[PDB]
């Protein structure tokens, strides 16, 4: 519900950057979510489910420009030695980050971890909700997939994906969404 | 009675129901934020803004 206290229109000009210690009720929401994150770091009650809802809340706060659009928290919760559900919500978050914000580098990181991690189900869900929530959306190509990203994606369809069927099935879904029935306007 | 007789003092009723549970819950919130501040400045810390 606090995450559904979506307040998009506080920063009229530039108020993103510790300026007001941005204000006023947003800060109270920040106090509560900070509390629950450290409580579930200490208590933890059942799957860090609270931590999951918190992470969704913090992203929705980035989607209103109050805590700035920086992935490094979520990045530090997409790490290896956490729970699945934490990690899975962080990946949903950073996927929408790379959707609206145009971070090329973390997309590259994401694909490298699609290649490289031991857990299957994160690869499954990365590719699933990456395809449900895409960046680089077909025939809207401002962030320039044509450069070398089509190349590495074609590679990951071919290479590195004989582990499981469904990973390259998801890569098929990637090329369905991103530039489906055609040349990708490279050559 | 002001010199001869005496009485007894209990002196602490304090039974205001909603006020009581306000006291208890506010104190719980205090201990929450206290331990949060403690392990906040104690352990590995990453922020929301830069340098909070």
């Amino acid at each position: 519900a606090l995450a559904n206290s979506v307040t998009p229109a506080v920063s009229v000009n530039n108020e993103v950057r510790t300026l007001d210690n941005l204000n006023p009720d947003v800060r109270l929401i920040l106090e509560e979510i900070t509390r629950f994150l450290n409580m579930e770091k200490l208590l933890p009650s059942y799957r860090h489910t609270i931590t999951v809802s918190c992470l969704r809340a913090i992203r929705v706060l980035q989607k209103n420009g109050h805590v700035p659009s920086d992935p490094a928290l979520f990045k530090s919760y997409a790490e290896y030695g956490h729970f699945v559900d934490i990690r899975i919500a962080a990946l949903e978050a950073v996927v929408d980050y790379t959707k609206v914000d145009r971070s090329y580098e973390e997309l590259q990181w994401l694909l490298n971890m699609i290649q490289n991690d031991p857990v299957p189900y994160v690869r499954h869900k990365i590719l699933n909700m990456l395809t449900k929530n895409p960046p680089f959306t077909k025939n809207m190509e401002s962030p320039l997939c044509n450069e070398a990203l089509v190349d590495q994606l074609w590679k990951l369809m071919n290479s590195g994906t004989s582990h499981d069927w469904r990973l390259r099935c998801g890569a098929v879904d990637l090329y369905f969404t991103l530039f489906g029935l055609s040349r990708p306007s490279c050559l | 009675x002001x010199x001869x007789x005496x009485x007894x003092x209990x002196x602490x009723x304090x039974x205001x129901y909603q006020v009581l549970r306000e006291k208890a819950a506010s104190q719980r919130r205090d201990v929450e934020r206290a331990l949060t501040r403690f392990m906040a400045k104690t352990g590995e810390t990453q922020s929301l803004f830069k340098d909070d």
